[PDB]
C-alpha cells in the first residue's frame, strides 16, 4: 500500500525520459538510413554507334 | 546491359502512389499548426523528420517512374553534392530530349 | 489462467484415460532416453561424461557449464529421429509436473485431495495427455501460453535491470544489440544486430553464474514446476537437459532442412517448444518460418560448425521476448478531457495556496520585481 | 485555475537531485517538477530548497485526435488491473 | 521494357513507404496523447494513475 507505490512513483520520471530518448534514437536511425539511389544506364550514344555499324556506314 | 527481368515481387500491401501521397498529405496537414520552422543548422523536429523522409521516398519513387517534377525533387531529395550533380545531368538529358523532338518534328 | 468448473469436469472425465496415455508415453520416452543416454555415454566428450566441475569465482558454487556440461550430438539422427526428440521433450515437461504432484500426494497422504481438486480445475499444471479432443488441447495450450505471458516479462526485466544498473556495454554495436534485444514482440528483431549481446552477457554473466531468483523466473516462463524449488542446481539441471535436447533437434533440422518439409501443425509445435510462436497469435506458415529462420540465424554458423550455441541466458531472453506483449492501453482518447480532482473543488484555496498562485501566477514577474526592490530599499536603509 | 495537486515531488529540488537530467529545463533555468514541460516552475528556500509548479490557464495547440487503431493495445490479461481500478 | 525492369523495385519502395507511414502514425498518436496529458497537468487535473494508464 505504501512502499512499493512510492518507489514506482520515484521511478516513473527516469523511465519516461529514457524511453523518450530511445524513441528519438529510433527516429534518428530511421532517418540516417535514407539515401537517394542514383542508377547508371547505358548511354544511348553507343546504341546509335552500333546502329550505324548495322547500317554499314 | 540491364541483365534479365528480375524475379517477380508481390505487393504485401495494395495502394496506388496517388493514395499514398494523399495519405501523406493528410498526415502532415493535421500537424501544420504544431509544426515549427527553424534554422537549417538547428536540430530538427519529429514532424520535420517525418515530412523529409516521406517526401524523399515519394519523390524518389516519382523520379524513378518518370514524373520529373524537378521543383520538388530539388527540395525533398537533394542532400548531397552528388545529388545535385546527378540531378543536373538528369535535368539536361530530359530537357534536351524534349527540345530535340521539336527540332526533329519541324 | 484461473480455475473453472468446466475445466474441472473436463479433467475429471479424462483422468484415467490421461493416466493410461501418460504411462504409455512414459514407456516410449524411457526407450528414447535410454537410446540417447547410451549414445551420450559412449560418444560424449570426456568432460561431459565425467561431469566436469565448474565453480563460480565468488562463492565457489558448482553449476552446469554451457561449454563443458552441454554437448550437441551431431550424429544423433542415426539412432533417434526429430519426432522422437520432440516427444521426449514434451514427456519431460509432463513427467516433471506429474512427479511434483505425486510427491505432494505421497508427502501429505490423503490430505492432498482438495488440492487435487484445485489442480484439476486448472489446465496450467495438468499433463497434455489429459486432453482427448482438439478443443481441449487448444484450451490447454492457451493456459500454457497465459502462464508464459505471466512469467516472461519479470525474467526479462530482472535481466535488463540488473545489467543496466551494474554495467554498461563496451561499444556502439553492443549498445544497439542490448537495446534491440528487449523490444516488444510487435516489432521484429534482427538476430544479426542482437547477437553481440550474447558475448556481452557472457562477459557479464554466464549460465554457470545464473542467480536463483532469475532461475525461478526462467522456470516459470518455461512451464517448469518450481515448488519446491530447493537448490538452484536442480531446476538448472532440468533447464540444461531441455535446452540440450532442443539444440540437438535444432542441429538435426538445420542439417537436414526438415522444417521446410515439416507440416503446418508440426512446425507450429516446433516453434512453440522453442518459445517463439504463441498459439493465441494465430500465426501462419510464413510467420512461423520467419521466426524459425531468425532463431537459427541467432544460433549462428558456429552452432553448426562446432555445436556451440550462444549464451543460454541471452538466448532465453531473446526467445521469450516474443511473449513480451505491448503494454495494454484501452479507452478512447476523449477520456483525457475529464478532470481527476473535481472532488477537491469545494475546498477552494487557503491563504498559502492563494499566496503561491499570486507569486507564481501570470503576475509572477511583477511580484518578484516589487519584492526585490523592497528588499533592496530595506537593505540600503539598514546600512 | 483549480486547486488540484500535481505530479508529486517528495520535497526534492530537481536542480540538484541525482536524476536532475530527467526533468526538462525551462527558459528561466528552473528544472520542471514533472516529466512534462512547465513554464512557471519555481524554487522555494526553507531549511531545504524545494521545487514547486503552480498550475495556470495555458492554451496549447492540440493535435487532432488519432484513430483508436494507432494507440489502443488490446493485450489485457485476466490478472491485469489498471492504475485507476487499483486506485 | 524499362517498366518491366523497374517494376519490382518500385513495388518494394511503395511497400516500404506504406510501412514507414504506418510506423510514423503511432508516434504522432503518442505525441497527441502527451500533449493532452500536459494540458491536463498544467490545469492541475491529472492524477498519476491516469498518466500511468
Ligand atoms: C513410500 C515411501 C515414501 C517416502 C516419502 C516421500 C515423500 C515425497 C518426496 C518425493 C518422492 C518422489 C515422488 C515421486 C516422483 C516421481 C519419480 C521421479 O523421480 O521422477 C523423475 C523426476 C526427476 O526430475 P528431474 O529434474 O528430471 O531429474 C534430473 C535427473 O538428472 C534425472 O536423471 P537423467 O537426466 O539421467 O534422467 C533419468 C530419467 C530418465 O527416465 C525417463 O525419462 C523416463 C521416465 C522416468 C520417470 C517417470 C516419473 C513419473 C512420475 C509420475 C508417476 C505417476 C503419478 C500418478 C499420480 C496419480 C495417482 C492416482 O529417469 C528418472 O527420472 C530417474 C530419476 C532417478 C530415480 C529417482 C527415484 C528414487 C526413489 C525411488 C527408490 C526408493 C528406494 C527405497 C529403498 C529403501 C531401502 C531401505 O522426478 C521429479 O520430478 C523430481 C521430484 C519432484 C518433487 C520434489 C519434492 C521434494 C523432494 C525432497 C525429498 C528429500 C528426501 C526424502 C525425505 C523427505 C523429507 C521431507
Ligand atoms: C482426486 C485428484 C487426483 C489425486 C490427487 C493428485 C495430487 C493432488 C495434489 C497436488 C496438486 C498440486 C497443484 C495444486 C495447484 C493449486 C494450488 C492452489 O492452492 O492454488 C490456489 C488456489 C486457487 O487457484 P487458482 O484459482 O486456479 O489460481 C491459480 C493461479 O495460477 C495463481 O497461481 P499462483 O502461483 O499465484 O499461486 C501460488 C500461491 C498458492 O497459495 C495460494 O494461492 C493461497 C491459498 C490460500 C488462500 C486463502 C484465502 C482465504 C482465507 C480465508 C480465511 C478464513 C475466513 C473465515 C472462514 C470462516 C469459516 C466458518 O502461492 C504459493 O504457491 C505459496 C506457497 C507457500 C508454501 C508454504 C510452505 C511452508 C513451509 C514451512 C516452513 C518450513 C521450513 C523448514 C523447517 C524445518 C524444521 C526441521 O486457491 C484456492 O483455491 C483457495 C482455497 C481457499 C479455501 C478456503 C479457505 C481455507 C479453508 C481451511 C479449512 C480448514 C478446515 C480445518 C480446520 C481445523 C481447525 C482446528
Ligand atoms: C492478511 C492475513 C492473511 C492470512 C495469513 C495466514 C497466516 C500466514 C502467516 C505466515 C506466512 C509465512 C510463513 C512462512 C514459513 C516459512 C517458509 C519457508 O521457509 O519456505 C522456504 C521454502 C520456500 O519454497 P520454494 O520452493 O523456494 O518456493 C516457494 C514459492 O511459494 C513457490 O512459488 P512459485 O511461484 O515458484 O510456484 C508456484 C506454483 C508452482 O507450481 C508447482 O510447483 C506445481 C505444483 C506443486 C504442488 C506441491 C508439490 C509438493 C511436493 C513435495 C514437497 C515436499 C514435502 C515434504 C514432506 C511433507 C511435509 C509436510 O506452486 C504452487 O502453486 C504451490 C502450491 C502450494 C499450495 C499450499 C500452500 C499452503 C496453503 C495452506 C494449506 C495447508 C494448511 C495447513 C494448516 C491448516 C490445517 C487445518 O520452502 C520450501 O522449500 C518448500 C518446502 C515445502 C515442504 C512441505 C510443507 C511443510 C510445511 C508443513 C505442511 C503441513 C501440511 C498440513 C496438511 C493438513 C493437516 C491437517
Ligand atoms: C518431516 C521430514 C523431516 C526431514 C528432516 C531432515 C532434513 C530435511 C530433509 C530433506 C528436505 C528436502 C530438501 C533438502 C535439501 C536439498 C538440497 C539440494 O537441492 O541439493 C541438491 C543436490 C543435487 O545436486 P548435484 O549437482 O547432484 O550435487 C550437488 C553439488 O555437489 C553441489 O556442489 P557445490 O559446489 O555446492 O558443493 C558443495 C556441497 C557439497 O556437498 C554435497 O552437495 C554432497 C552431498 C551432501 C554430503 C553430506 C555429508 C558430508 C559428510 C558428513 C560426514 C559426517 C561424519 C560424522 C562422524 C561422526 C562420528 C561420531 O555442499 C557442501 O559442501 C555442504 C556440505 C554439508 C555441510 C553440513 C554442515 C552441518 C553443520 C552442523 C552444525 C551442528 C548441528 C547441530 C549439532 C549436531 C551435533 C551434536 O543434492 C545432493 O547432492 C544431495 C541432497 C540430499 C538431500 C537431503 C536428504 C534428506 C534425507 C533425510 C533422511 C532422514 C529423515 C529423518 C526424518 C525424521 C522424522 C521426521
Ligand atoms: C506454521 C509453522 C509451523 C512450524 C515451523 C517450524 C519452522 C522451524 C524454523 C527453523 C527452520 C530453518 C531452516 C529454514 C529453511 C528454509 C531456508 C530458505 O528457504 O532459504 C532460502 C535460500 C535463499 O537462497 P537465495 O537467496 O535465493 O539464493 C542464494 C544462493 O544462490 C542459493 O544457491 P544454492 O541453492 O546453490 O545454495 C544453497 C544450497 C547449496 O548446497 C547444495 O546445493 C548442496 C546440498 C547439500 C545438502 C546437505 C544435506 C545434509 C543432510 C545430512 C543427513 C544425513 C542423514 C541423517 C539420518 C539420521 C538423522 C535423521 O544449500 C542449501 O541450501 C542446503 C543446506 C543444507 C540443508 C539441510 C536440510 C534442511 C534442514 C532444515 C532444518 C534446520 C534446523 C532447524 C532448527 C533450527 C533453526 C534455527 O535458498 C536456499 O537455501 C534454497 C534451498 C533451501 C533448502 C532448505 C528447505 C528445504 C525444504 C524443507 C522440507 C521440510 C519441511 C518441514 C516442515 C516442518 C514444519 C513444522
Ligand atoms: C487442510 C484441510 C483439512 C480437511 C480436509 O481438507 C483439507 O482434508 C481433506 C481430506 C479428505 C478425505 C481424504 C480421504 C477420504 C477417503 C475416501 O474414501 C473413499 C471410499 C472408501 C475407500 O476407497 C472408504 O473405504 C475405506 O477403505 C479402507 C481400506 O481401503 C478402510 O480402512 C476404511 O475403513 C474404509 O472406510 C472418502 C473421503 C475422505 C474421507 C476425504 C473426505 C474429505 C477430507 C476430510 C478433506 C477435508 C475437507
Ligand atoms: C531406484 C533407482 C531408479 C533408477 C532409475 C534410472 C535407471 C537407469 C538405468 C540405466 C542403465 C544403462 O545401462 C548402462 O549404460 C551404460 C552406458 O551405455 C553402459 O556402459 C557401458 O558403456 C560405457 C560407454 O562405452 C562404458 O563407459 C561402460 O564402462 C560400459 O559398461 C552400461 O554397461 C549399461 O549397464
Amino acid at each position: 500500500d505504501i512502499m512499493v507505490p512510492s518507489f514506482v512513483y520515484n521511478k516513473l520520471p527516469v523511465i519516461h525520459f529514457l524511453q523518450e530518448k530511445r524513441a528519438e534514437q529510433k527516429l534518428r536511425r530511421v532517418l540516417d538510413e535514407t539515401y537517394t539511389e542514383w542508377t547508371e544506364e547505358l548511354d544511348q550514344a553507343h546504341v546509335t554507334d552500333a546502329i550505324t555499324r548495322s547500317l554499314n556506314i | 546491359y540491364k541483365g534479365e527481368v528480375p524475379p517477380h515481387y508481390t505487393r504485401k500491401s495494395s495502394a496506388t502512389i496517388e493514395q499514398v501521397e494523399k495519405e501523406i498529405d493528410a498526415l502532415l496537414g493535421g500537424a501544420e499548426k504544431l509544426r515549427k520552422t527553424s534554422t537549417d543548422d538547428q536540430p530538427m523536429d519529429k514532424l520535420t523528420l517525418m515530412e523529409r523522409c516521406l517526401r524523399h521516398a515519394l519523390w524518389s519513387y516519382h523520379k524513378e517512374e518518370g514524373r520529373y517534377d524537378f521543383d520538388q525533387i530539388g527540395r525533398w531529395v537533394v542532400y548531397t553534392p552528388e545529388d545535385e550533380v546527378k540531378l543536373a545531368q538528369l535535368k539536361r538529358e530530359v530537357e534536351a530530349k524534349e527540345k530535340l523532338a521539336a527540332l526533329r518534328k519541324r | 489462467m484461473q480455475g473453472s468448473w468446466s475445466v474441472l469436469k473436463k479433467n475429471c472425465s479424462n483422468f484415467f484415460p490421461g493416466l493410461l496415455a501418460f504411462a504409455q508415453q512414459t514407456q516410449e520416452a524411457y526407450g528414447i532416453w535410454l537410446r540417447i543416454y547410451n549414445r551420450q555415454q559412449k560418444y560424449g566428450p570426456t568432460d561431459f561424461v565425467e561431469q566436469s566441475e565448474t565453480f563460480s569465482p565468488d562463492y565457489h558454487k558448482r553449476f552446469h557449464s554451457q561449454d563443458k556440461n552441454m554437448w550437441v550430438d551431431k550424429e544423433l539422427c542415426t539412432e533417434v529421429s526429430q519426432k522422437e526428440v520432440a516427444r521426449l521433450m514434451t514427456y519431460k515437461l509432463d513427467m516433471w509436473r506429474m512427479a511434483h504432484c505425486a510427491g505432494a500426494l505421497l508427502a501429505t497422504g490423503g490430505y492432498a485431495i482438495p488440492f487435487g481438486l484445485f489442480w484439476l480445475a486448472n489446465d496450467t499444471w495438468v499433463p497434455s495427455s489429459f486432453n482427448l479432443t482438439g478443443e481441449e488441447l487448444r484450451a490447454w495450450r492457451e493456459a500454457q501460453d497465459l502462464y508464459r505471458y505471466r512469467s516472461a516479462p519479470s525474467y526479462l526485466t530482472d535481466t535488463k535491470w540488473h545489467f543496466d544498473f551494474h554495467a554498461y556495454p563496451w561499444n556502439e554495436t553492443q549498445e544497439r544489440a542490448w537495446d534491440d534485444l528487449f523490444e516488444k514482440n510487435d516489432v521484429r528483431r534482427d538476430p544479426k544486430v542482437v547477437r553481440p549481446a550474447a558475448e556481452m552477457y557472457d562477459g557479464f554473466i554466464k549460465f554457470e553464474l545464473i542467480r536463483r531468483k532469475s532461475l525461478r523466473h526462467l522456470c516459470r516462463s518455461m512451464n517448469i514446476p518450481t515448488f519446491p524449488m530447493l537448490a538452484r542446481l536442480c531446476n538448472g539441471t532440468r533447464v540444461r537437459d531441455y535446452w540440450n535436447l532442443a539444440w540437438c533437434e535444432d542441429y538435426m533440422v538445420i542439417t537436414q532442412r526438415l522444417h521446410e518439409s515439416m507440416t503446418d501443425e508440426e512446425l507450429y509445435d516446433y516453434a512453440w517448444r522453442r518459445y517463439l510462436a504463441p498459439y493465441d497469435k494465430n500465426l501462419n506458415r510464413e510467420q512461423l518460418m520467419e521466426r524459425v529462420e531468425d532463431y537459427f540465424e541467432f544460433l549462428g554458423p558456429d552452432f553448426v560448425a562446432h555445436g556451440k550455441a550462444p549464451n543460454l541466458v541471452i538466448l532465453t531472453n531473446y526467445v521469450l521476448g516474443y511473449y513480451n506483449d505491448p503494454a495494454y492501453l484501452e479507452g478512447d482518447i476523449s477520456e483525457l478531457d475529464k478532470n481527476d480532482y473535481d472532488h477537491l473543488a469545494s475546498w477552494g484555496k487557503d491563504a498559502f495556496l492563494r499566496r503561491l498562485e499570486f507569486e507564481n501566477g501570470p503576475l509572477r514577474d511583477q511580484v518578484e520585481a516589487h519584492t526585490q526592490r523592497l528588499l533592496a530599499e530595506r537593505a540600503a536603509i539598514a546600512k | 485555475v483549480g486547486n488540484g495537486p500535481t505530479f508529486s515531488t517528495g520535497g526534492e529540488c530537481m536542480n540538484t537531485c541525482d536524476i536532475q537530467n530527467a526533468f526538462p529545463m525551462n527558459d528561466r533555468g528552473v528544472r520542471s517538477s514533472s516529466p512534462f514541460q512547465e513554464p512557471n516552475t519555481a524554487i522555494y528556500d526553507s531549511y531545504l530548497a524545494w521545487t514547486y509548479f503552480q498550475p495556470m490557464d495555458v492554451h496549447i495547440e492540440k493535435l487532432p485526435a488519432p484513430e483508436a487503431k494507432y494507440y489502443q493495445r488490446h493485450t489485457k490479461k485476466p490478472w491485469d488491473v489498471s492504475s485507476t481500478e487499483l486506485t | 521494357t524499362l517498366q518491366q525492369y523497374r517494376r519490382a523495385s518500385q513495388d518494394k519502395r511503395l511497400d516500404d513507404l506504406v510501412d514507414l507511414l504506418e510506423r510514423f502514425k503511432p508516434v504522432l498518436a503518442r505525441e497527441a496523447i502527451m500533449q493532452r496529458l500536459t494540458i491536463k497537468h498544467l490545469e492541475g487535473q491529472l492524477g498519476v494513475w491516469r498518466y500511468m494508464d
